[PDB]
């Protein structure tokens, strides 16, 4: 999309967590180039309604924002089935910003200041 | 098997000379030949 000013839009800081975790989970894994394990495989997970699939699900959501290397860790809040409709919420804990400080400011000494994580 | 079920209560016994009375109850035995069964669906929602 476009930013409105003609040029190419653009999220950044916290956007862009949202968006890399968004495309990350929506992925499914292994269907990207040059990425076997980038990916979710929620795609499958369209079982059953009984609290096992349920499991499945908070598992693999789990894998899958671990995956990230951002994210320092992640945990289930509450879920609830709904006969067709399943419905649950996580909580995701990003690097604190010391950390991301002291990363950036390390990073001074080579003067790259970009990521290829 | 062969009666399905009797009360022993029931059973009196009257002797007087020569004769001797008997009264009793028996609930005679049965086999099935028709089965109703009634079936409703609900729904359920689970959490945590």
């Amino acid at each position: 999309s476009t930013n409105g000013n003609g040029d190419l839009d653009t999220v950044k800081g916290i956007d862009n967590m949202k968006q890399q975790l968004q495309a990350r989970l929506l992925t499914p894994r292994g269907s990207l180039m040059l990425h076997p394990n980038y990916g979710s495989d929620l795609h499958n997970l369209f079982g059953l309604n009984i609290p096992e699939q349920a499991t499945l699900i908070e598992m693999e959501v789990l894998r899958t924002l671990t995956s990230d290397n951002r994210v320092k860790s992640a945990n289930l809040i509450d879920w609830k089935i709904q006969g067709n409709v399943y419905s649950g919420q996580f909580s995701v804990e990003i690097k604190s910003v010391e950390e991301s400080i002291n990363f950036v400011l390390g990073q001074d000494e080579e003067g790259i200041f970009a990521l290829f994580e | 098997n062969e009666i399905q079920d009797f009360p022993a209560e029931d059973v009196q016994v009257i002797v007087e000379g020569n004769e001797a009375r008997i009264s009793m109850t028996v609930y005679p035995i049965r086999s099935f030949k028709k089965i109703s069964v009634s079936l409703v669906y609900k729904q359920q929602t689970l959490q945590a």
